[PDB]
RNA sequence: CUUAAAGAGUCAACCCUUUGCUUAUCUUCCCUAUUUAAAUGUUAGCAGCCGCAUAGGCUG
DNA sequence: AGCAATTTAAATAGGGAAGATAAGCAAAGGGTTGACGAAAGCC
DNA sequence: GGCTTTCGTCAACCCTTTGCTTATCTTCCCT
């Protein structure tokens, strides 16, 4: 920690290229320091969708034109072509900063769902997402095991496409970083 | 420590603990309304900050004081903290790596002596002896250590690095508790498809996958909402004991998320620390 | 990767409690462990290991001696003396609920599984006693073993049996150490030459003396390995658990 | 007395009508023992001389409470006035006098 | 195919009687419950008289 | 036709008495539960 | 030539007066 790990993630995705990818992160707040280095540094919200799935009301007071802070949701970004299969030209616009990020900073639970689901067509929308961009899951050793075990699911859905997966976890165990090149590899 | 009435048990002990040292006491749990706990962060975040001396102004540093911040695991993960020093209770083996990563995060001197404090039983040994670190570990009840005494399961020194938990051990997980972390990580992410494993095949096509393997799998968990000073459920609002509390935001709105199990009592929601059993 | 079937609250009584000829009181694991293998010939699922907890159990009789049997005059010969009295040979009764838990494995579905068990325990009878009453089985599987767990803790309330094995003798040690003496399977004396008198007459039959192991009660949940109260035929003309001596 | 009563003073409150104890009035009919050693105002007729208020015991220690005296007076140490008086005065105040 | 296989414990009853737990107790002192304030919400849905009306209108 | 306000503190202490006794009877049953060996009629 | 019935044969104690174990419970997290 404190070296950088998100930017060096940025930096191993855009050496192939240019960079799409779902960086998907524990918390709120976790994926709201990765918006904000990603802003600071060099993205701007055409290229980055910060996703957090709870218009939570935690504003940022004391000066509004002074705070260079609290990266919010706009997302001018571009609309996909895959738009116009899923039902109704999508949704509004949760569903237009999942589908069509090039980089979708979001909260993880808007990914895990590609592997699918009990009742419903919310598997597709992260299915499709998940199909043509790269993965990108930081600190996984905080998630639960079952949490673990669909995350490195969507790491072997991700790689069914060949999509690249990028781990970023500094007290990786064995056990995990070997099943998660398991998927990876199937 | 563990779990919030554990926090609130250090908490309440810490503040009416008689000393000469100049306890300044935060709670720093999860169960919080949404402006409560919104604070909380916001000052946290900005008292420890020790990459520059900007913190020297967010704190009264001129009096010695022991400025004490009691938490449960919402610490270890995600939280850019730096404390001088931590004391542990023990759940598991990547709760002792993260919280020494909460220790000298932003500073590079070195400790002379020793700066982490490890508790020798988890406080769920007072209440459950058979079982104690499920909560917040990997211990359970098909892997049960053979002795919960951390003088027999972790080294009396050590130095807390990312060194155990990378090795590997399967050896020996019945009295440590990395090997007994290892243990359950490749006997629950194995290379098996099973039902709620991760090679998952032929079960795809079924909804065994998404049904048994429960992605963030919790407790009930009904929310009791704080709407203007108001509480909705069985909460009471209480008083603390307002003996060395440094910090305590007040909440209007926002909302506190309470397991079923803990709806049947009062939650009793209070100003400086949120939930609790009273 | 293990599939188990639990029978919970098994009421039998009418149990034969002479287990030998210095143990009376609850069956052994050789009595389950022919009990599993009775359903490997009956119903063809073939068992490795059984896992037996009591409920309840009482031997009939005082604290001191058990309720003898009123004999029946049912030998050949002996009309005459038949008004009398029949003499009475040494057999205690006992009642018992039992929870068993057997180690299967099956390719079909459950319910198939748990009606073939349910139409052996039908026609069962453990350790001479009349099944009264059983709950219908229920089928659960160990993938792991926190799923070992589960399927332990699934047979509460019961008291299953840890082996703990034998350091000099059974008398000495159960006095000592003040552990239970059971019979863990038998030693081979002679070859039995007649086989006229038999329920086969091409199965080669040996006179046995019960060996025993000392054993403890504890409740299943805290057992922590659930392999040291599965009992299972050992290559030794004995049974043993799965886990071995428990500590 | 009280113990836990949630009330800090209460009074002997007989049916309501404020009353105070029997105890409290026979003590103060017995208070006439002007006869023990610092003799200087009445103590209550009390086996020892005792008060709990001054926590002091007039007559012990010192060969003069009343159990000596009654001993004295059985075997046939005679009594003086006043300590006869004393051993009467206890007498009718009552009490265990054995062991 | 489980120390497998198998077995009726039946019956009967008088616990009696006797009794002294008495004795004496000082609860007692102490003292600030203090300071506020719009009841608003139309706050009333009436009295006659024009009429067959307990339909509908008028009068203040 | 619902609206009923907030904090603050709830007493320190001294005592819970010992001396006596705590019955003596008389009962408390056995009745069946025997397998080998040896004469001795009997197919 | 067994075979089945009934009668005769051979014995002799030192007892002790409940526990065995003791039940399958919430941290993160975001939706």
């Amino acid at each position: 920690t404190g070296k950088g790990k998100t930017l060096a993630n940025l930096k191993l995705l855009q050496h192939f290229g240019n960079v799409r990818c779902s960086f998907g992160l524990g918390m709120v707040s976790l994926t709201k320091q990765t918006a904000k280095q990603f802003l600071d540094m060099g993205v701007d919200y055409n290229s980055a969708a910060m996703v957090t799935g709870f218009s939570k009301s935690r504003f940022n007071l004391g000066s509004e034109s002074l705070d260079q802070d609290e990266v919010s949701v706009e997302y001018w970004g571009q609309t996909s072509s895959l738009s116009k299969v899923f039902p109704n030209n999508n949704a509004g616009f949760k569903n237009k900063k999942l589908l069509s990020a090039p980089i979708l900073v979001t909260t993880t639970d808007h990914l895990v769902k590609a592997s699918g689901v009990k009742k419903g067509n919310k598997q597709m929308l992260p299915y499709v997402r998940c199909m043509h961009s790269d993965l990108v899951l930081d600190e996984i050793d905080d998630y639960g095991i079952e949490d673990m075990v669909v995350l490195a699911r969507l790491v072997y859905l991700t790689a069914c496409y060949g999509n690249k997966v990028i781990i970023s976890s500094a007290t990786i165990t064995p056990a995990i970083s070997n099943i998660f090149y398991e998927a990876y590899s199937s | 420590t563990t779990t919030i009435k554990d926090c609130v048990a250090v908490t309440q002990e810490l503040q009416n603990w008689e000393t000469d040292l100049s306890i300044k006491i935060l709670c720093y749990h999860s169960r919080f309304v949404g402006d409560t706990k919104a604070q909380m962060e916001e000052y946290l975040s900005k008292v420890l900050n020790r990459k520059g001396d900007e913190y020297k102004k967010f704190v009264d540093t001129t009096t010695p004081t022991a400025y004490i911040v009691v938490a449960t695991p919402v610490v270890e993960v995600g939280r850019d903290f730096d404390f001088d020093w931590a004391i542990i209770e023990p759940s598991s083996e990547r709760s002792i790596v993260q919280c020494a990563g909460r220790v000298l995060r932003h500073r590079s001197s070195t400790p002379t002596t020793h700066n982490i404090h490890i508790l020798k039983y988890p406080f769920k040994f007072y209440r459950n002896s058979n079982i104690c670190y499920d909560v917040a570990g990997y211990e359970s009840k098909g892997y049960k250590l053979k002795s919960k005494n951390m003088l027999d399961i972790y080294k009396k020194e050590s130095i807390v690095n990312s060194v155990n938990r990378l090795q590997g051990d399967a050896a020996f997980y019945t009295k440590s508790l990395t090997a007994l972390e290892h243990k359950v990580l490749l006997d629950k992410l194995t290379t098996d498809i099973a039902d709620t494993n991760v090679f998952v095949g032929g079960w795809q096509l079924t909804a065994n996958p998404h049904e048994y393997c429960k992605w963030r799998r919790g407790t009930k968990n009904e929310d009791l909402v704080l709407t203007d000073g108001k509480w909705s459920g069985n909460v009471t609002t209480t008083k603390p004991i307002q003996s060395k509390i440094w910090r305590k935001w007040q909440g209007e709105n926002g909302s506190i998320t309470v397991p079923e199990y803990l709806l049947d009592k009062t939650i009793c929601y209070n100003d400086f620390y949120g939930g609790y059993e009273n | 990767m293990r599939k188990f079937i639990i029978v919970k609250n098994v009421k039998v009584d009418g149990i034969n409690a002479k287990s030998s000829d210095i143990t009376v009181g609850m069956p052994p694991a050789t009595t389950f462990c022919g009990l599993g293998e009775t359903m490997s010939i009956k119903t063809g699922i073939v068992v490795k290991a059984v896992s037996y907890g009591s409920v309840k159990f009482e031997v009939r009789g005082s604290r001191f001696n058990t309720s003898v049997t009123k004999f029946a005059w049912q030998d050949r010969g002996n009309g005459g003396k038949a008004n009398n009295n029949s003499p009475i040979q040494p057999k205690p009764l006992a009642d018992g609920v039992f929870t068993l838990c057997f180690e299967v494995e099956w390719e079909d579905c459950a319910e198939v599984l748990v009606d073939k068990v349910t139409n052996f325990i039908n026609t069962a009878r453990i350790a001479g006693g009349t099944i009264a009453s059983f709950n219908k089985p229920f089928v659960k599987v160990a993938k792991d073993a926190e799923e070992l767990a589960s399927v332990k803790n699934a047979m509460m309330p019961c008291y299953v049996v840890v082996d703990c094995g034998v350091e000099v003798n059974i008398f000495e040690d159960a006095v000592n150490r003040k552990l239970q003496p059971m019979v863990n399977g038998y030693k081979k004396l002679e070859k039995i030459v007649d086989n006229k008198h038999m329920r086969d007459k091409f199965t080669p039959a040996y006179l046995a003396t019960p060996t025993y192991t000392m054993i403890g009660y504890k409740m299943v949940s805290n057992v922590d390995n659930f392999d040291q109260a599965l009992w299972q035929y050992g290559e030794n003309t004995k049974v043993k658990t799965i886990g071995g001596i428990y500590n | 007395f009280v113990e836990n009563s949630k009330l800090s003073k209460q009074l002997f409150d007989l049916n309501g009508q404020a009353a105070m104890h029997d105890q409290k009035i026979g003590n103060a009919i017995r208070t006439i023992d002007t006869w023990y050693e610092d003799a200087t105002t009445p103590i209550a007729v009390e086996p020892y001389g005792s008060v709990v208020r001054n926590g002091v015991a007039y007559r012990a220690g010192n060969k003069t409470d009343l159990f000596t005296l009654m001993d004295g007076a059985v075997n046939g140490k005679s009594l003086t006035e006043e300590d006869q008086m004393f051993v009467t005065a206890n007498l009718i105040r009552g009490g265990v006098f054995g062991g």
